[PDB]
């Protein structure tokens, strides 16, 4: 109320009312989820349009061969934020030879996320993340809050309506956990999943949208027709 | 990091500047202070007002020497008048000594010291200074002045004056006792009393502090030599001497 | 208004700010006082340690800030530490530059002027602490300065600070009036220390183990702080007075 | 200039001569080219008088703020400082400096910094133009745990040879003796380390 | 060739009783080629009188600055600069270029109005003050200048008496150096009264 | 952050005005008023002083009359340190100007400048603007003899007869019914003095609250001429306004 | 008046600054986390609230290290505690530079300190969100310290914070009571493991996940080590059974 | 130039010439080379002399503006490193050689200072051209406890040994004596051992030997 002026002020209970309302931001964007076995993970966002006149904006970001990332929420913040690891990912590449690991991915973006929420001018990023990676140590799923809090998972889905989707993990866990060897399983878990947070909605080649990396599988991202196959 | 590159100290639809107005309160609500022309000098006193017996008055000094002919007196914020005299001792050297090879004469140190306090009533993220100085000096080509600089950054020459809680009875009286042909000994017995009206504890050589811009002693000076070089103008009163004083 | 929150005046001419800095300097809740022998000068502060999961060792508002110079600090343990880290920098830069040690009135000097730029300068604010500056300077003898959030500094015969501040100089000012004498006419710290904690004992109206005290004491060319152990012989030849 | 340092059963000893030229002219024959930076860790200077001066005064300023903040610095951490100084300004600087210090824990410790600002533990170190005339004759003469006795007669006859063969040093024989009794200073004059 | 050297002159000052005297050549060349005959030397802001040798483009830099200065001192201080101090003030100006001066000689000439004192300076190009008691030279020629002033200057000359011998070290003292001369001023200059003549002389 | 204590001085009102420079001119409205006749030979300023007091130094005192240069000099309303760093800034300009082009400086270049140096305080840097307004009287070789004010706006405007400070309704209206186009310097002298006399707050006007300035011609040349405490006695007791 | 709570840097009239107030708020809100000193070492201990069984377990490590021998765990706003632990790294990279010898505790104690005392003085910046346990072994042997929003730090025999933080120290003093010889390194992460179990009954309402590291003399050579594997299953054990 | 110091029992003497020249020219034959840089702290200087001039000014400056601040006497050893290290910052290209001396509240001190920064210390000093002739005196005569009468002739001798058997140097023998007690005592022209002899003739010139070709009277009024 009279403690949301900026990022720089903490309420009297604790709080820090722009990065909530920067949350906010994100529980109004499109949903997406993210899952993993132990040789793949795979990205499922739902694109959302302006009219049936316009496209259904990108979800999913490409950062690295080995890399890649799902956005929801304000899609100039996810811009800056991918072009940021997407930068320390090539210094990683260039300076030692060496892939960036996706823990370190992680706290990078967490430590860029954190500076925005305590100095004055400014503003807390508006997106979340979901980081699906290929490393030394295997596959691996990322989520990103704009508070800065970054943890890694076996899936997890945000956005609108992301509680199914999520809960729907969370039973299936046991099941996704170990298909291994078998991407267009994991891509169908991953499907089955975005479907519980679909209200007076189906799922088309325009607004489906899958990512999938690991073992032997560079970072690809499927769209349109590609999905066909999912529907 | 700064912020506050804005001004602290705007116009009122008044037409007032409110942080001097302020300022100026806060110099009012000071101990007193004055300053005296006389034909052969100029005398500038205050009263030493401590805090605890177990305080060392003496340490604390509010006659300062500015050059070795000019000093100041102050009425208001103790800090902000010790940080002045430091600037005001620094300004001195760098925009006229290290130009000229001589120290400034009096008019235009005062409107050095002028010039930093009107940029304290205008610049970014500060607050005018809490202080009056009286400034009493001698050059080769004016002669003896005093001058008064407040707040705002205005300055005025006086033949006598006093600031602080007493300067309004403390005018009147030096009005009544002052003329063009006083001694320095004069300006020093009328100093001391018009002082003796606004102090109300003891009031003695330990309790005030006086100072005089008046001959040259060369023995104040360190060394001898050089012909063309004499003592310091500026003189402050020992406590052994404002007690024989006081004595009529 | 917000005359209230930075350092601009207020209609009545002040700076409520630094008041409140004047203010936080008591949040500690500890007393100290400052004495000067005949070749020394001796502070006493108060010591509570309330949590036993405290290491009490680490636990001091008394700080060397050169060979030469000791400060004690009445404020809170954050800005304490700034001004202690602060004034040992200026000394050692003083040593550096002028070829010769920092003297105790010098840095004082220094630190009260830093407290007046936060006084003067909106986007600074005043540390809550009050500083008390002890030495045997080479020219002055034992000295005692100290600074305030105002910007304000000056030299003692003896001093004191805290809550129950006015009790302290009160004993001070009447064992003075009676000796007619501006210091402890002692040939030896350790007798200027026990006269130090006698009156604090009286002036507080309590007692003290070896664990309540922290004693700084400065001689010609070293100031120290005294052990628990020294504290406790302090205490034992006190008890075996009359 | 001649210089050298020796650690002992008992801590370490520092020696040097008191001459300083400019050009084949002697500018001064009584300096004092053992510099203190701490209570206990002192160093011997050689190269250019201005640079090493000016190393000597940084480099005590430093242990002034340390001791100040984290109490007494290690022999080791002081010839650090060195070497960060004559490393970083490697292009600027003509300066070859010997550390010697002596803590309690350590039992007194020998570091050589020349030119380029690599640093050296050794028991003793040698430097100075003079001190290739008496590497040979150190090698030949230098034991471990020597007694007190012992390493001020090593480092007269070493500083003795050195000021007989090298015209830039020279003057008297300066010493600082570190031990845990103390700082002791030793002057040896011509008429008595010359018959050596 | 060198900056001191292109295009060449003389100054040179001298007390007398109650009065100083300060003389320049008219010469302006690059180097073998004569250019102008106009070219004074010698300015004066109030009652200060200042000559400058040496490059041509500095001493014309240095006299604007100068009048910048004094003009600047008379109306903070309101009254005229003094001999004394303006020596000083020049030799602060040079020495604030210190490591890429004017390649100037000045010379500073004047009396004192409060006590009537004459007064001459010289100055090198980083401002090291020469408070002559006798005479002050400058310029290409400034060894003929020396040798003709020690032999000629005896002290106490009345105006009449220092204006001969300061135009006859000038002259005599130009005709030696091929880079000197090409006509000439002398001021004469008493605490109440500034005289200025030309001199005739050889234009070779 | 810091933006709560923002005054905002460089904004615009709902009807177009800047508040700062509005409330520096009602500040300046209350300041000693001060006066210029411009005549065909020469011209005339003449300033009040404000609450003089009986020991104040007159002789060396300047709070109304500066000189900017030998041809240009000005008249202050208002707030005198504000003054005086416009004062030496506009003497730096004049030097800089006769430095480049060896002429002295145009009486309206120096004053454009100025006016343009209170505008940059009128639009950006977030500062107060200076309380201050002037009257300037300078003679060059293009528009002979020019009287100028400005104020803290940094507009300027040039005037045959102009006021500033304080009670300029009435001494407008006041020189506006006296001022003839012909007149010369003493009559401008007279008309000046007479303005201040009947426009002052206090009860006589005496010569220790007035400062005089007349720019002259005494040869070809200007003269500044700021008079001293007796000769302002006596041009008072010359026009009648005072008893000898 | 009203409204002191607004700014980060300004004194309220009772002499508090409370936004690091309410930044203590913000850390009373955050789990348990402990630190114990041993007799040659440390032990520091968190609990991770099991948000999901989708996080991956032993995974989104908490405890970071500092130098080689520094341990850190924090309570309160997790990005918070990482950016001090950034700059505490920064600092012991520059001690260790110029002085070779790695940062003794103390001293990295002092330099978190004025870093967070500095993020109080001004109304750009906001305190830290977290209240920091840390420490390891240097020359003088072992250190534990706590630090909070305020910069204020103390050293300590045993320390706690989160919103367990009242049965903790409570146990922590009795350990300290009872054991005025000190505790090993191992039965000091067994206890350490012990009073994270009983102080997650202030925050039962989620599973744990129990993260303890430890920097001994002799257990780990004075260096950083986290404790895994048959020492955490012990612990975990011995922290099972003592709770039943 | 010859400078030279020399501390006595209860204080210091310095001397120098009074030879000023431009190459081989002579500039000025009465050049004050002593500089006070406080009350009680005086220097004598060689090498470039608006160098010189200029660094003792701008330390002497500073000193004034620390002694008022630290309200005590200034200390040679703190005019020593303000020169050591405004000299070394220039890498010898502020050609300065210094001999500083001065009584301070602790004690007499005698100093040199090299262009590039470095400082000696001793009892006798000498510096300059003519350094090696005056050292050569000191060298010969210099005893410990020396009065002050006794260290003033050394001081003055070994200058008179620099102004006779140095081309760089020549003229008077400018002293200042600086005792713990006393003012420090600037003696100008302490010795004169070059007055010139009486020239053989008078060359004031017949009024109208000069040829004028015009002249014109010059306002200076405002
Ligand atoms: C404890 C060490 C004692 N060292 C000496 O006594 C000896 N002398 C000095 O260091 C004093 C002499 C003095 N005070 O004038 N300084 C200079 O010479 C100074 N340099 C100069 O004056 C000049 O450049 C003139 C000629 C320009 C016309 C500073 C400089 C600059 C670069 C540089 O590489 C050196 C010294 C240097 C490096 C190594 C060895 C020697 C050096 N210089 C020696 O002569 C030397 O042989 C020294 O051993
Ligand atoms: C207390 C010390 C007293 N020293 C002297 O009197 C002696 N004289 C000066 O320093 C005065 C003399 C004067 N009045 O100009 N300055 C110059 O000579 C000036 N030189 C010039 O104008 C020119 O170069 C013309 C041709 C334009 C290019 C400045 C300069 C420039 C370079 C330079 O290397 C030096 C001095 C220098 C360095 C060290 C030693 C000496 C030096 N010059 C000596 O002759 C010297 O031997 C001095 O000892
Ligand atoms: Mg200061
Ligand atoms: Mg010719
Ligand atoms: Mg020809």
């Amino acid at each position: 109320n009279n403690y949301d002026g900026d990022t720089v002020t903490f309420s009297p209970t604790g709080r820090l009312f722009q990065v909530e309302y920067a949350l906010e931001a994100i529980k109004q964007g499109s949903v997406t989820v993210g899952l993993r076995s132990n040789t793949h993970a795979v990205l499922v966002a739902l694109k959302r349009n302006a009219d049936e006149l316009s496209s259904y904006q990108k979800k999913i970001i490409k950062c690295d061969e080995h890399m890649g990332l799902s956005l929801a929420g304000l899609a100039p913040d996810a811009r800056v934020l991918s072009n940021y690891l997407r930068q320390q990912c090539n210094y990683s590449s260039l300076v030692f030879n060496r892939k960036l690991a996706v823990e370190r991915a992680g706290h990078l973006l967490c430590d860029k996320a954190q500076k925005n929420t305590q100095s004055y001018g400014g503003r807390p990023y508006g997106v979340g993340l979901l980081i699906i990676g290929y490393d030394k140590s295997g596959a691996h799923l990322l989520e990103f809050q704009p508070s800065g809090n970054v943890t890694e998972l076996y899936g997890t889905a945000i956005g609108a309506r992301s509680q199914g989707a999520k809960t729907y993990l969370e039973r299936t866990l046991d099941t996704f956990i170990k298909i291994d060897g078998n991407p267009d399983e994991l891509i169908k878990a991953g499907v089955e999943a975005i479907s519980q947070s679909l209200r007076d909605e189906s799922l088309t080649v325009d607004n489906l949208s899958i990512a999938i990396v690991g073992k032997d599988t560079p970072f690809t991202i499927y769209d349109g027709e590609a999905v066909a196959k999912y529907i | 990091t700064d912020r506050y590159s804005f001004s602290l100290t705007t116009f009122s639809p008044s037409g007032k500047l409110g942080q001097i107005d302020y300022a100026l309160t806060a110099v009012k609500q000071g101990v007193t202070s004055l300053g005296i022309k006389a034909t052969n000098g100029v005398v500038i006193a205050t009263e030493k007002k401590s805090s605890s017996p177990l305080a060392m008055s003496e340490t604390l000094s509010k006659v300062s020497l500015l050059t070795p002919d000019i000093g100041a007196v102050y009425s208001g914020m103790g800090p902000d008048y010790r940080v002045l005299v430091d600037k005001s001792r620094k300004v001195a050297h760098t925009s006229y000594k290290r130009i000229y090879g001589e120290y400034p004469p009096t008019k235009l140190l005062v409107s050095e010291v002028a010039k930093i306090m009107q940029e304290a009533t205008q610049s970014g993220g500060v607050r005018p200074f809490g202080v009056s100085l009286l400034i009493a000096g001698h050059d080769e080509f004016n002669g003896f002045s005093l001058y008064q600089v407040d707040p705002s950054g205005s300055y005025f020459p006086w033949k006598a004056t006093a600031i602080g809680k007493g300067s309004v009875a403390a005018k009147t009286f030096l009005e009544k006792r002052w003329n063009d042909e006083l001694e320095l000994e004069d300006a020093i017995h009328i100093a001391l009393l018009t002082l003796k009206e606004s102090v109300e504890g003891e009031f003695n050589g330990d309790t005030i502090e006086l100072a005089i811009i008046g001959d040259e002693n060369p023995d104040l000076l360190g060394y001898t030599g050089i012909p063309t070089d004499k003592g310091p103008r500026f003189r402050k009163l020992t406590s052994q001497e404002i007690n024989d004083r006081l004595e009529a | 208004g917000y005359d209230r929150h930075i350092t601009i005046f207020s209609p009545e001419g002040r700076l409520y700010q630094v008041e409140y800095a004047f203010k936080a300097t008591n949040q500690t809740n500890i007393n100290s006082l400052a004495v000067r022998g005949k070749d020394c000068t001796v502070v006493i502060s108060q010591k509570k340690v309330p949590d036993k999961l405290l290491d009490p060792t680490t636990v001091s508002y008394i700080f060397c800030i050169s060979r030469t110079i000791g400060m004690v600090v009445n404020g809170p343990i954050p800005d304490a530490r700034n001004a202690a880290l602060r004034a040992k920098a200026e000394a050692a830069e003083f040593r550096y530059k002028y070829g010769y040690d920092m003297p105790c009135d010098v840095l004082a000097k220094r630190m009260a002027n830093l407290s007046q730029i936060y006084t003067q300068r909106a986007y600074m604010r005043p540390l809550g602490v009050i500083l008390t500056f002890v030495s045997v300077d080479e020219e002055l003898g034992p000295s005692i300065y100290k600074t305030d959030p105002a910007g304000y500094y000056v030299g003692y015969k003896a001093t004191a600070t805290g809550p129950k501040q006015q009790e302290i100089t009160t004993n001070l000012e009447n064992h003075f009036k009676k000796s007619k004498i501006d210091h402890i006419n002692e040939e030896s710290w350790e007798k200027v220390v026990e006269f130090a904690i006698t009156h604090m004992i009286d002036a507080l109206g309590t007692e003290f183990s070896k664990n309540d005290l922290e004693v700084g004491v400065a001689t010609k060319d070293k100031f120290f702080t005294l052990s628990a152990e020294n504290i406790e012989e302090r205490l034992v030849a006190i008890a075996e007075q009359d | 200039t001649s210089i050298m340092a020796v650690t002992f059963k008992d801590g370490v000893i520092l020696g040097a001569d008191s001459r300083t030229t400019t050009g084949a002219y002697i500018a001064n024959r009584v300096t004092d080219k053992l510099t203190r930076v701490h209570d206990k860790i002192w160093c011997c200077r050689s190269g250019s008088a201005a640079d090493t001066q000016a190393i000597a005064d940084i480099v005590q300023y430093h242990l002034e703020l340390y001791t100040s903040q984290y109490g007494t610095p290690s022999t080791e951490t002081a010839a650090s400082v060195f070497k960060e100084l004559c490393y970083e300004n490697k292009d600027n600087l003509t300066a070859g400096i010997i550390v010697a210090g002596y803590d309690d824990k350590n039992k007194g410790e020998v570091y050589t910094i020349p030119l380029g600002g690599s640093v050296h533990k050794l028991p003793y170190a040698i430097a100075g133009s003079g001190s290739t005339f008496i590497y040979g004759y150190c090698d030949k003469n230098f034991r471990e745990n020597m007694s007190k006795e012992e390493t001020v007669d090593f480092i007269k006859h070493s500083l003795s040879q050195a000021i007989k063969w090298d015209g830039s040093s020279g003057g008297v024989i300066r010493m600082v003796v570190l031990t845990a009794a103390g700082v002791e200073r030793l002057i040896f004059y011509p008429d008595e380390y010359e018959q050596l | 060739s060198d900056p001191s050297s292109i295009n060449g002159g003389i100054v040179v000052a001298m007390t007398g009783k109650d009065c100083v005297a300060i003389a320049c050549d008219l010469r302006l060349g690059s180097q073998s080629l004569g250019v102008s005959n106009k070219f004074e030397k010698i300015f004066h802001y109030g009652h200060v009188f200042l000559g400058i040798t040496g490059l041509a483009t500095d001493v014309t830099t240095l006299n604007e600055m100068f009048r910048y200065k004094t003009n600047l001192y008379k109306l903070k201080e309101e009254r005229a600069i003094e001999p004394e101090t303006f020596t000083q003030l020049v030799s602060s100006s040079l020495y604030e270029r210190r490591f890429g001066p004017y390649f100037v000689g000045p010379v500073v000439a004047g009396i004192n109005s409060k006590s009537g004192k004459p007064f001459i300076a010289g100055f090198d190009l980083i401002g090291c003050i020469d408070e002559a008691k006798d005479f002050i030279v400058s310029g290409t020629a400034s060894d003929q200048l020396f040798g003709m002033c020690e032999s000629l200057y005896e002290p106490n000359l009345e105006p009449e008496d220092l204006f001969e011998t300061i135009s006859q070290a000038l002259l005599n003292a130009a005709d030696r150096d091929a880079l000197s001369g090409w006509g000439a001023v002398v001021y004469i200059i008493k605490k109440d009264e500034v005289v200025k003549r030309y001199l005739k002389m050889r234009q070779d | 952050g810091s933006r709560r204590y923002d005054s905002r001085t460089t904004i615009f009102s709902p009807e177009g005005r800047l508040y700062q420079v509005e409330y520096a001119l009602e500040s300046i409205s209350h300041a000693g008023t001060a006066i210029g006749i411009m005549a065909s030979d020469g011209i005339v300023l003449a300033a009040e002083r404000k609450v003089t007091s009986t020991l104040l130094e007159q002789d060396t005192s300047t709070e109304k009359l500066y000189k900017l240069n030998d041809k240009i000099a000005v008249a202050v309303a208002g707030l005198t340190a504000d003054a005086e760093i416009l004062i030496n800034t506009a003497r730096i300009h004049a030097q800089n100007y006769l430095k480049t082009y060896n002429e002295d400086i145009p009486v309206e270049i120096l004053v454009r400048r100025l006016s343009d140096i209170k505008q940059g305080y009128t639009q950006h840097g977030g500062l107060r603007p200076f309380g201050v307004s002037f009257i300037y009287a300078g003679y060059d070789d293009r528009y002979g003899y020019q009287l100028y004010t400005s104020n803290p706006s940094g507009n300027y405007t040039g005037w045959k007869a102009i006021s500033v400070g304080a009670n300029t309704s009435a001494a407008q209206t006041l020189l506006q019914m006296d001022y003839k186009d012909d007149m010369k310097v003493d009559d401008a002298i007279e008309l000046a003095l007479k303005t201040l006399s009947k426009t002052t707050d206090s009860s006589a006007l005496t010569y220790d609250r007035l400062e005089f300035a007349t720019i002259r011609k005494g040869d070809g040349e200007v003269y500044q001429k700021i008079f001293k405490p007796q000769e302002i006695k006596d041009i008072l007791v010359k026009t009648g306004i005072t008893k000898k | 008046g009203t409204g002191y709570d607004l700014s980060n840097s300004v004194f309220s009239p009772d002499g508090r600054n409370f936004q690091v107030e309410y930044a203590v708020k913000a850390v009373e809100n955050g789990t348990t986390s402990i630190g114990i000193k041993c007799n040659d070492g440390v032990v520091f201990a968190v609990e991770k609230l099991i948000t999901s069984k989708l996080l991956v377990p032993q995974k989104n490590v908490k405890i970071q290290v500092v130098d080689r021998h520094i341990g850190c765990v924090y309570s309160g706003l997790i990005p918070d505690g990482r950016h001090l632990v950034n700059r505490g790294r920064e600092e012991a990279a520059s001690f260790k530079k110029l002085y070779k010898t790695p940062i003794p505790i103390p001293a990295f104690a002092d330099r978190l300190g004025q870093y967070v005392q500095a993020h109080t003085l001004y109304n750009s910046v906001r305190p830290f969100g977290v209240s920091t346990i840390f420490g390891g072994v240097d020359k003088n042997g072992a250190h534990l310290y706590m630090l909070e929003p305020s910069g204020s730090y103390w050293g300590y025999k045993g320390a706690a914070t989160g919103k367990g933080r009242q049965s903790a120290k409570a146990e922590l003093e009795k350990l300290v009571d009872h054991h005025p010889e000190g505790l090993s390194a191992r039965e000091a992460v067994k206890q350490a493991a012990k009073i994270i179990y009983l102080a997650h009954e202030d925050n039962k309402e989620k599973d744990f996940e129990l993260e303890i590291s430890w920097c001994s003399l002799s257990e780990t050579n004075g260096l950083h080590k986290f404790v895994k594997g048959d020492l955490l299953q012990e612990a975990i054990d011995f922290a099972q059974k003592e709770i039943n | 130039t010859t400078i030279v110091g020399v501390k006595f029992n209860n204080g210091v003497v310095i001397a120098a010439d009074t030879r000023s020249t431009q190459g081989p020219i002579v500039a000025d034959k009465n050049c004050a080379k002593l500089h006070r840089i406080s009350p009680k702290i005086w220097c004598a200087g060689a090498g470039t002399a608006a160098d010189t001039e200029a660094v003792t000014q701008l330390i002497g400056s500073n000193i004034e503006l620390h002694s008022l601040y630290t309200s005590r006497e200034p200390r040679v050893v703190s005019a020593l490193q303000m020169l050591k290290q405004h000299l070394f910052k220039y890498q010898g290209h502020i050609g300065a050689y210094l001999i500083v001396a001065g009584v301070d509240p602790t004690g007499s001190h005698l100093f040199s200072i090299h262009a590039h920064g470095s400082t000696d210390v001793g009892y006798y000093l000498s510096l300059g051209s003519g350094s090696l002739a005056a050292m050569a005196v000191l060298e010969s005569h210099w005893k410990q406890d020396l009065t002050k009468e006794e260290a003033i002739k050394l001081a003055s001798d070994a200058i008179q040994a620099g102004i006779w058997n140095d081309l760089g140097s020549g003229s008077n023998v400018d002293v200042c004596v600086m005792e713990i007690g006393k003012d420090a005592e600037y003696l100008r022209n302490y010795l004169t051992p070059n007055v010139r002899e009486e020239k053989q003739k008078s060359y004031k010139f017949p009024r109208g030997t000069t040829a004028v070709l015009k002249e014109s009277i010059v306002n200076i009024c405002d």
